[PDB]
RNA sequence: AUAUACCGCCAUCUUCAGCAAACCCUAAAAAGGUAUUAAAGUAAGCAAAAGAAUCAAACAUAAAAACGUUAGGUCAAGGUGUAGCCA
C-alpha cells in the first residue's frame, strides 16, 4: 500500500482540507502547485537554490505565525520579487499581524536580496473540503 | 446559638433543604452493611476519613435547643427516631442527638 | 541542522506510537508545548512593541528593549508556577459518584437524554445504568470483535419511566444508544399518593418473580438494588418488594415495569363496579375515607362479601404472621433508601 | 380575536353530528354496496367475532347495523380532523384499487401512500423525508392487510407514533390496534368504490365547513 | 542497543471486494433485519466504478486499489521514545 501524502481514512471526524484530501496523482489533475518558479521548465538553471530557499521559507512561515496558518503557503516567484500568499486564522489582534509582516518582509528581502512581499487572507476558521 | 446556622445562607447553598444525612454513603465491605456505626468520627482532635453528617460540618450542633436540625432525625410520620445506620452518624453523635431529642 | 527538524504533530505522532503493530494486537501522553507561549516572548527577554508589550505607552512610542536579568528570572519563574498550576489542574478531577459497587456500572447516573429533533430538552430526566456485559464476537475483521451491551433505565421521578438496551462496539456508544431509545419507551406508572404502588403485585416473568407489597410513607424501599434504582426513577418512596427465582436484570426490569405498568388506581376500581371505594387508616380510627366515588351511577347492590374468601395465599407472607422465626438478614438495619 | 379563534375550534365539538355526516349513508346503500359480505368461516380472525352476523352456508355475514355505527363515529371524527387542517393519509396496497385511491386522495386535498411501504417510514420517518417532515395527523386504511395477508406495517407503526387510524376491517382482519374499525368488506369493487366517496364527501364538507366558519367570524371583527 | 516503542516511506495478498459510522425495528436482541405482482429497514462515507493521463476517437497501457493479514522491510535517508558512551 503506497503511504505517500496521503491521509488516511478515520472515521468520519477527521476534517481534511483540499489539498489534504487529494494523494499525489491528483496533482496537476485536481489540485496545483503551491509554489511557482520557472526553475524546472526545460533549459532553465537553478532549480537546487529555488527549492532550497522554498523549504526554508515554509518553516519560518510556520515558526513566525505560529498556530496561525490554516493552509499551506503559496509562493510565487516573478523576476526577482518573491510573493507569499498564506491562509491565516483570525486569532491574534490586528496591529499584531502588522508587525509580523513588516518583520517577515525585512528580514527575509536581506537574507536573500530580493524584494519580498507578504500576502495574507484571513479565515474566521479552517476550511473544510469534506470529513473523512 | 446553635439555632442561627440552620437559617444562614450558608446552610442553604450546602444543604438546600435536604437533611443533612442526604448526601452521605457509608464504605463498608460487602452488601449488607454493619448493623452499629463507626464509635465516634473524632478522637483527640483527629477526623476519620470519612466524618458522619453531623461530624463533617463542625459548625451544626447538635442542642435541644436547636429544634429544626433535631427535626431532620425524627421520622415526620411516625415520630420513631431513626436508628444509626439509618442517617450514617456515629454512635457518640446518635446517643448525643438521642438525648437532645428527648 | 536547521532543515532535519519536523513539526510538533510529526514529532508526538512517532513518539506516542498509538498507530503500531503492537498496540491494535497488544504510559506516554501528549503535551501541548505552545499552550503558554506568548508571541513575541523569548529566553533572552526582548520586548517588542506591538508584539509582546504595549505599542504606545502613556503616549510615548515606545522602543525595543530587554528585560534585566533579574526582571527575567521572574518571568521565567512565574510561567514554571503557571505550568505546575495547569499540571495541577490536569490532575485534579471531579469524582462521581458509585453505584451498587465501586467497579461495577449499575446504579451509575449518566446524565439526561440528549435534545430531541425540535430541541426537546429531556434535563428532567436522569438516567441510571443496570447491566453492562462485555462480551467478544466472532467476526472476519479482528477473528473476535468486541461488543458492549448495556441496559440502562431512564425516569423523571414523577411517575414516567423506561428502559433499553443499547449495544456497540464502544462502551460510549452503546451508553449513546441505551438511553436515547429509552426515552421513546416512557411508561406511566400510577403511584397512590405520589409516594407508592396503588395495590400489591405478584407477578412471573419468564423465571424471574416479583412481588411487591404497598406500604405507609415512611417505609422507604426495601427492594432488590436495581428496584431501588428504578423506583427512584419513577417516584416511588415507599415499598417491599422480593425477587426470587432468576436473577436475570433483563426480566426483572421487564417484570417490574409490565406489573407497574398495569396496575389498578382506585377511581378505575370504583367505576368497573360501581360502588365508592373506602379507605380505613388506624392512626385515623373508624373515621371512613373516601379515595374514588364511581364518575357516572352509583350502585345500589351491595358487593358480595363471601364468609371465606377462596384468595390463593403465597407461604412467605402468611409464614410470617403464623409466628415462623425469619432469617438473621432479615430486616437488618440499613442505611436511608 | 381570542373568542373567534376559540369560537371556531371549540364550537363543532358541542355538537353530535356537526357536519351532518348521518345523511351520506344508510344501511340500504352500505346493502347495495356489497358491504355486508365476508370471507369464508376458516379465514375468520377471533377478534372479529362480535361484528359477524352470521354465518350464511360459509360466509360470514357482516352486521350492517354495528357497521352503521361504527362507519358514523369514524366519518364524525374524520371530519373533525378535516376541519383542524390535519394531514390524512389513505393507506392500502390492495392493487386493484391503487389508481382509485390515489384518485380519491388528490380529490379530497389528502394524501395516499398505496406503495410499498418503507421500513421505518413513520418510526424514523427524519431520516427519510427531512430535519423538520410533519407526519400525518390521520391514517385511513381502507386495507389493513398487505399482499403476504399479514397486517399492514403501518397498522403497528402508527400506533407506535401515537397516531389514530380508521380502517376498514373484513372477518379475517384484526382490529384491536385500529382506533375506529369499520366492519365491512373491503375485496368488492362497490364496496371500496363506496367508502372512497363517503371518505371524500365527508372531507370536503369539513374543508369547506370550515371556510365558512372562518368568514363569518372574520366577519364580526370588522363588522 | 531495541524495526517487538514509532513517524516517515514501502512490500504481500491486490485491480482481491470489501471496511467503518449514524439512525430505525423485534412478545428480547446469545442476534437479526430479504422478498420488486415486494413482507422492516433507511440514509450518508472510504474503496471499486466514473473521471483525468499517454495532446482526435476508441481499445489498450499506465495510474489507482480501502480496512485488515505478515509484531513483513527499513533505528544506516532523515526524525524520534526508552536504555547506553562522554580522555
Ligand atoms: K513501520
Ligand atoms: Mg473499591
Ligand atoms: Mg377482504
Ligand atoms: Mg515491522
Ligand atoms: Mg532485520
Ligand atoms: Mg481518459
Ligand atoms: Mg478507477
Ligand atoms: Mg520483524
Ligand atoms: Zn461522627
Amino acid at each position: 500500500k503506497n503511504r505517500a501524502a496521503r491521509v488516511r481514512v478515520a472515521k468520519g471526524n477527521k476534517p481534511v482540507s483540499y489539498e489534504e484530501a487529494h494523494a499525489p496523482h491528483y496533482i496537476a489533475h485536481r489540485k496545483g502547485w503551491l509554489s511557482l518558479h520557472t526553475g524546472n521548465l526545460d533549459g532553465e538553471d537553478h532549480a537546487a537554490e529555488r527549492t532550497l530557499e522554498d523549504v526554508f521559507l515554509r518553516k519560518f512561515m510556520m515558526g513566525t505565525f505560529p498556530g496561525c496558518l490554516a493552509d499551506q503557503i503559496v509562493l510565487k516567484r516573478r523576476a526577482n520579487q518573491v510573493d507569499i500568499c498564506a491562509l491565516v486564522l483570525r486569532q491574534l489582534p490586528a496591529h499584531k499581524f502588522y508587525f509580523l509582516v513588516g518583520y517577515s518582509e525585512t528580514l527575509l528581502s536581506h537574507f536573500y536580496k530580493c524584494p519580498v512581499r507578504l500576502h495574507l487572507q484571513t479565515v474566521p476558521s479552517k476550511v473544510v473540503y469534506k470529513y473523512i | 446559638e446553635p439555632w442561627k446556622y440552620l437559617d444562614s445562607e450558608e446552610y442553604h447553598n450546602r444543604y438546600g433543604s435536604r437533611p443533612v444525612w442526604a448526601d452521605y454513603r457509608r464504605n463498608h465491605k460487602g452488601g449488607v452493611p454493619p448493623q452499629r456505626t463507626r464509635k465516634t468520627c473524632i478522637r483527640n482532635n483527629k477526623v476519620a476519613g470519612n466524618p458522619c453528617p453531623i461530624c463533617r460540618d463542625h459548625k451544626l450542633h447538635v442542642d435541644f435547643r436547636n429544634v429544626k436540625l433535631l427535626e431532620q432525625f425524627v421520622c415526620a410520620h411516625t415520630g420513631i427516631i431513626f436508628h444509626a445506620p439509618y442517617t450514617g452518624v456515629c454512635m457518640k453523635q446518635h446517643k448525643k442527638l438521642t438525648q437532645a431529642i428527648q | 541542522s536547521f532543515f532535519t527538524k519536523l513539526t510538533a504533530e510529526e514529532l508526538w505522532k512517532g513518539a506516542l506510537a498509538e498507530t503500531g503493530a503492537g498496540a491494535r494486537k497488544g504510559k506516554k501522553k501528549r503535551k501541548d508545548l505552545n499552550r503558554g507561549q506568548i508571541i513575541g516572548e523569548g529566553r533572552s527577554g526582548f520586548l517588542w512593541p506591538g508584539l509582546n508589550v504595549p505599542l504606545i505607552k502613556s503616549g510615548v512610542v515606545q522602543n525595543i528593549g530587554q528585560r534585566s536579568k533579574e526582571e527575567q528570572q521572574k518571568v521565567e519563574a512565574t510561567m514554571v508556577e503557571q505550568r505546575e498550576e495547569w499540571d495541577r489542574k490536569r490532575k485534579i478531577k471531579v469524582k462521581r459518584e458509585r453505584g451498587w459497587s465501586g467497579n461495577t456500572w449499575g446504579g451509575v447516573s449518566i446524565g439526561p437524554p440528549d435534545p430531541g429533533p425540535n430541541g426537546e430538552t429531556y434535563e428532567d430526566f436522569d438516567t441510571r445504568i443496570l447491566e453492562v456485559r462485555n462480551v467478544f464476537n466472532m467476526t472476519a475483521k479482528e477473528g473476535r470483535k468486541k461488543s458492549v451491551r448495556v441496559l440502562v433505565a431512564v425516569g423523571n421521578g414523577n411517575g414516567a419511566a423506561g428502559f433499553a438496551i443499547g449495544k456497540a462496539a464502544d462502551r460510549g456508544d452503546a451508553f449513546r444508544k441505551a438511553k436515547n431509545r429509552a426515552i421513546h419507551y416512557l411508561h406511566y406508572i400510577e403511584r397512590y399518593e405520589g409516594h407508592t404502588i396503588f395495590h400489591d403485585i405478584s407477578l412471573r416473568f419468564k423465571r424471574t418473580q416479583i412481588r411487591m407489597k404497598k406500604q405507609p410513607r415512611g417505609y422507604g424501599l426495601r427492594c432488590h438494588r436495581a428496584i431501588i434504582t428504578i423506583c427512584r426513577l419513577i417516584g416511588i418512596k415507599d415499598m417491599y418488594a422480593r425477587v426470587t427465582g432468576s436473577m436475570n436484570m433483563l426480566n426483572l426490569t421487564r417484570g417490574l415495569f409490565h406489573g407497574l405498568a398495569r396496575q389498578e388506581t382506585h377511581q378505575h376500581l370504583a367505576d368497573k363496579k360501581g360502588l365508592h371505594v373506602v379507605e380505613f387508616r388506624e392512626e385515623c380510627g373508624p373515621l371512613p375515607i373516601v379515595v374514588a366515588s364511581p364518575h357516572g351511577a352509583l350502585s345500589k347492590e351491595p358487593e358480595p362479601e363471601p364468609e371465606v374468601p377462596d384468595t390463593k395465599l403465597d407461604w412467605q407472607d402468611v409464614k410470617a404472621m403464623q409466628g415462623l422465626k425469619r432469617s438473621v438478614w432479615f430486616n437488618l438495619k440499613r442505611p436511608a433508601t | 380575536g381570542d373568542d373567534f379563534q376559540s369560537r371556531i375550534l371549540d364550537t363543532p365539538l358541542q355538537h353530535s353530528d356537526f357536519f351532518n355526516v348521518k345523511e351520506l349513508f344508510s344501511v340500504k346503500s352500505l346493502f347495495e354496496a356489497r358491504v355486508h359480505l365476508g370471507h369464508k368461516a376458516g379465514c375468520r380472525h377471533r377478534f372479529m367475532e362480535p361484528y359477524i352476523f352470521g354465518n350464511r352456508l360459509g360466509q360470514d355475514i357482516i352486521d350492517l347495523d354495528q357497521t352503521a355505527l361504527n362507519l358514523q363515529l369514524a366519518l364524525n371524527f374524520t371530519a373533525h380532523v378535516a376541519y383542524r387542517k390535519g394531514i390524512i393519509l389513505f393507506v392500502s396496497r390492495n392493487r386493484q384499487f391503487s389508481h382509485l385511491i390515489e384518485t380519491t386522495a388528490q380529490a379530497c386535498g389528502e394524501y395516499a401512500h398505496t406503495r410499498y411501504f418503507k421500513g421505518g417510514l413513520l418510526t424514523n420517518a427524519q431520516l427519510l423525508f427531512g430535519p423538520s417532515v410533519r407526519l400525518p395527523d390521520l391514517i385511513i386504511f381502507l386495507h389493513t392487510l398487505n399482499n403476504v395477508f399479514e397486517p399492514h406495517v403501518a397498522v403497528r407503526d402508527a400506533a407506535k407514533m401515537n397516531i389514530p387510524t380508521v380502517g376498514i376491517v373484513d372477518t379475517n382482519c384484526n382490529p384491536c390496534l385500529i382506533t375506529y374499525p369499520i366492519p365491512g368488506n373491503d375485496d368488492s369493487p362497490q364496496a371500496i368504490q363506496l367508502f372512497c366517496k363517503l371518505f371524500r364527501t365527508t372531507i370536503n364538507r369539513a374543508k369547506e365547513k370550515r371556510r365558512q366558519m372562518e368568514a363569518l367570524h372574520r366577519l364580526q371583527s370588522p363588522k
